[PDB]
């Protein structure tokens, strides 16, 4: 059993009013079963979308969910994750930087 | 020149009666096929999924498979049957199987399985064998396995002829997406370093292809040598993702760049100054 | 490479325990048990990867199974029912394909055991028009009286079986059709030439193995209790 | 179930041929095993057919498997008398003991016996113990004879069977009878079944 990397940005440059698109990828966890959700202000966002899960060489899993987005000053993106690893749901906020 | 081919099989058994295989097929870093569970047959996700291959060559073979699913899920429970109380659910299965391709006529295949997230058998000349490091209970599976003659023959068949002999098919149906090239966009930022008193510059870099790039943070001539550079990170349409990162002083910020090289630019680098 | 079964044949009453054993030598694994009925193939019922393990097949209910150790593997009957009723057949098997039957088991369950009764048996000396016409000589068996329908006839000569010659009724009549109690009769037999039964050192013995109750089935009546046994008559040959 | 056998029984003269279909639709389908089992007795293996279009010999049987029409025949050239026995057709889904058995229903196959010289005769045989109790013995008839039943409630009459004095290389039929009733003589017994005219009736 082993506990999930996640990794939260855009496909481009963010610009304030610019539809672009979010990724969040999920490595390096086991079992495979896993549960992702992707935040607009800690609320479920509904076209997300989900790459099919694999593995790499070590025989670890990932997945890549992404969805369509447009950030603004107030507003917040997150990817929360529940996995029988957690003791409890872990969640990185994006952040341009 | 040297590209891998890939079928990642994913097998879950929670338990007696629940079960799940999904499967994924890459050629190198793209993705040629998927089989979810739910779905009866195998789904191409390139134009060019079934290579050189007839219809009647993949109808035949995506029928062995279908078979094989099945097949496999029943043979699993089975083990678990066979030596319980010693091992017991959930359990996880992993499978590698493919080829590598050499600018020769030339081609290795293997097989390899993973059991609870460690390899322990492979498929090597005419039978399973266990790995260095595996745990001696395996036997009894793999002896049972290796009774089955029909089964080996079959597997010696897919690794020595069928793989190569159809990878060599898609690598030509498959050019120009395999050799496509994809421009980088990069842009600057920077975050508080967790030292009281520093500041960390990021260099993001986006939208490029083929994988292998070179970023670097430069004043002037000079090669940065504190340019810590992260993990390949995927993008959805297929393109990868990567930044570089620099501590420093609150202050010495002062024309700093960060510079790109990558196959798609022409040699024309993108510099970016802060 | 073969496997044995025990008992052959085995009359229980409903909500009787009944205990099949099945025993192998061959070190194999897997030890399996079937059942077969007219109208069907064998049907799995339980199976055995090894010593402690026991695992349902096709049709588990009404049956438990135990694998004390690699030799041995039970089928058993906690309440017996007349749908029980069947021919059971053990097998082992090593990491192949192949699986070693066994002879197979025989068993009946009836509503009660009021009416078991063992045969007589009788035997019936060639005739000298026989003898003198074809230059053969036939003895007859019959056993009578006895019921359920469950007996193995053999013929022994000289205290040892004899095959050649011989031949039992497919199936045992029924001496009153009228009832469904009804006690079976069953003939049998077995020609030698006359020089052979014109030898009065030959020994002729016709054998009934009967299936009964045992020494833990309660009884009743006054009568002999109609256990398991063997009933025979003998002659010898004659000039 | 996966496995239908055909025919369901059938009747054969000594020395003919005969074949015997099984048809399934078990995957995958790794064998098929015949399996000989005599009334009675338990199941003895004849052959096991394993390649994609096999073919199997062994003495008088013989077998095909065409494992894309999922068919496959059994062949016994020349009958014996010894062939009388249900035949049942196995497919093995695993070439290992992953597997399960897929059993046919089997093919019940009766042969009628070659009588070379019938000598149809009725004895009377007598009881070693008691010499006033008998039976009557109908015996050496030819197989175009049958037996009937008892036309009474008191009188017993088994039907016909063949035994083999192998090293005489000899077959009889046969059939017995007998009562307890006071007026029974053999001459009566089998006053029932058609009777070859030219019977032996000693007296
Ligand atoms: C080209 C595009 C591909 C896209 C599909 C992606 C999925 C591919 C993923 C993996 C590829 C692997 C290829 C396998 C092909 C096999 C073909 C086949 O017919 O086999 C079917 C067989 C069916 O086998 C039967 O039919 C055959 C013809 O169909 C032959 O007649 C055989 O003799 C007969 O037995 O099922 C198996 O027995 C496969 C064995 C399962 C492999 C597991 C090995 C791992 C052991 C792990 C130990 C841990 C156990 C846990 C203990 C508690
Ligand atoms: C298939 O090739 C193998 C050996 O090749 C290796 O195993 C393959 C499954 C795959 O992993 C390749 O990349 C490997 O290079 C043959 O196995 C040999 O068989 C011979 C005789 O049959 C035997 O004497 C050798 O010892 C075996 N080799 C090894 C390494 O164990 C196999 O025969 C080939 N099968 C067919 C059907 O062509
Ligand atoms: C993965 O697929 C298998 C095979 O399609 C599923 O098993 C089926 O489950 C349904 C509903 O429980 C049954 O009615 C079918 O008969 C099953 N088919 C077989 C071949 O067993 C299984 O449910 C799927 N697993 C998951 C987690 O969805
Ligand atoms: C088996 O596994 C599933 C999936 O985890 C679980 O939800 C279900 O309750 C289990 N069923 C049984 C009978 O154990």
């Amino acid at each position: 059993q082993k506990t999930p990397q996640i990794q939260v940005y855009s496909r481009h440059p963010p610009e304030n009013g610019k539809p672009n698109i979010l990724n969040c990828y999920v490595t390096q966890f086991h079992p495979p079963h896993i549960e992702i959700q992707m935040l607009k202000n800690g609320k479920k966002i509904p076209k997300v979308e989900m790459s099919d899960m694999s593995f790499s060489k070590d025989w670890s899993f990932y997945i890549l969910a992404h969805t369509e987005f447009t950030p603004t000053e107030t507003d917040t993106y997150a990817c929360r994750v529940k996995h029988a690893s957690m003791a409890e749901p872990k969640t990185v906020y994006w952040d341009r930087d | 020149k040297n590209y891998t081919f890939r079928c990642l099989q994913m097998s879950s058994f929670a338990n007696r009666s629940w079960s799940r295989t999904d499967s994924v097929v890459w050629l190198g870093d793209l993705q040629t096929h998927r089989w979810s569970n739910d779905s009866a047959t195998i789904s191409f996700t390139k134009p060019w999924s079934q290579g050189k291959l007839s219809n009647q060559q993949w109808e035949k073979l995506q029928h062995m498979f279908q078979v094989y699913r099945v097949s496999f899920t029943r043979d699993i429970q089975e083990l678990v049957k066979m030596m319980s109380p010693k091992e017991d659910y959930p359990i996880e299965i992993q499978l590698s199987a493919g080829c590598e391709m050499y600018p020769g006529n030339a081609s290795e295949s293997f097989l390899h399985v993973a059991f609870q997230g460690k390899y322990v058998v492979r498929f090597w000349g005419t039978s399973w064998q266990t790995v260095p490091g595996a745990p001696s209970w395996l036997d009894l599976p793999i002896k049972v396995l290796n009774a089955d003659q029909g089964t080996s023959a079959t597997v010696q068949m897919l690794l020595n002829d069928t793989c190569p002999l159809f990878v060599r098919g898609l690598l030509e149906a498959g050019k120009s997406d395999l050799e496509k090239q994809e421009k980088p966009v990069a842009w600057l930022s920077s975050v508080p370093s967790s030292a009281h008193g520093h500041r960390q510059l990021v260099c993001h870099v986006s939208g490029f292809y083929p994988k292998p790039v070179w970023v670097m943070w430069m004043r002037g001539d000079q090669e940065q040598q504190g340019t810590h550079r992260g993990d390949f990170l995927p993008n959805a349409d297929e393109t990868w993702y990567l930044q570089a990162t620099l501590d420093v002083e609150a202050g010495e910020e002062a024309g700093l760049a960060c510079r790109v090289k990558h196959s798609s630019l022409g040699g024309q680098d993108i510099i970016l100054y802060w | 490479a073969a496997v044995t079964q025990s008992p052959r044949n085995k009359v229980a009453v409903t909500g009787g325990k009944v205990t099949l054993s099945c025993n192998q030598t061959n070190n194999h694994n897997n030890m399996y048990w079937y059942r077969q009925d007219t109208g069907h193939g064998l049907r799995l019922i339980h199976y055995s990867y090894g010593a402690g393990s026991t695992e349902k097949g096709d049709i588990p209910d009404g049956y438990k199974a135990s694998r004390p150790s690699q030799e041995n593997f039970s089928l058993i009957l906690e309440l017996a029912t007349p749908s029980q009723t069947s021919v059971y057949f053990c097998a082992s098997g090593d990491e192949g394909y192949t699986q070693y039957f066994g002879p197979g088991t025989r068993l009946l369950v009836l509503e009660d055991l009021r009416n078991v009764t063992p045969p007589k048996v009788s035997l019936f000396e060639p005739s000298k028009a026989e003898i003198s016409h074809t230059q053969k000589a036939t003895l007859v068996c019959l056993a009578t009286g006895f019921y359920p329908d469950h007996v193995e006839l053999s013929w022994w000569v000289n205290g040892k079986e004899v095959h050649s010659g011989v031949c039992t009724d497919p199936q045992p009549l029924k001496e009153q059709p009228a009832l469904n109690d009804s006690r079976y009769s069953l003939s049998s037999r077995l020609r030698v030439s006359a020089t052979f039964w014109q030898n009065p050192r030959n020994h002729f013995r016709c054998q009934v193995q009967f299936y009964g109750l045992s020494e833990n089935d309660e009884w009743t009546q006054d009568r002999a209790k109609p256990v398991t046994q063997i009933v025979s008559a003998e002659a010898w040959g004659r000039a | 179930t996966q496995v239908e056998q055909s025919p369901q029984s059938l009747v054969v003269r000594q020395g003919e041929n005969c074949v015997l279909q099984c048809n399934y639709s078990v995957t995958p389908d790794n064998h098929l095993r015949w399996f000989k089992q005599d009334t009675g007795k338990g199941l003895v293996s004849l052959t096991v057919l394993v390649d994609q279009k096999d073919k199997t010999s062994n003495g008088r049987y013989s077998a095909t498997l065409d494992k894309d029409a999922k068919h496959s025949t059994l062949h016994i050239t020349a009958t014996l008398l010894d062939d009388t026995a249900t035949y049942i057709c196995v497919v093995g889904d695993r070439g290992s003991a992953l597997g399960r058995l897929h059993f046919g229903a089997g093919t019940q196959l009766i042969v009628i016996p070659d009588i070379q010289n019938p000598d149809p005769a009725v004895y009377q045989l007598r009881d070693s113990k008691s010499s006033d109790k008998s039976v009557c013995l109908f015996t050496d008839f030819d197989s175009q004879t049958n037996v009937s039943q008892s036309k009474d409630s008191d009188v017993y009459i088994t039907d016909k069977c063949v035994l083999d004095m192998r090293s005489m290389d000899f077959k009889s039929n046969s059939a017995v009878a007998w009562s307890n009733k006071s007026d029974f003589a053999c001459a009566n017994a089998f006053n029932n079944s058609i009777i070859p005219e030219d019977t032996f009736f000693p007296s």
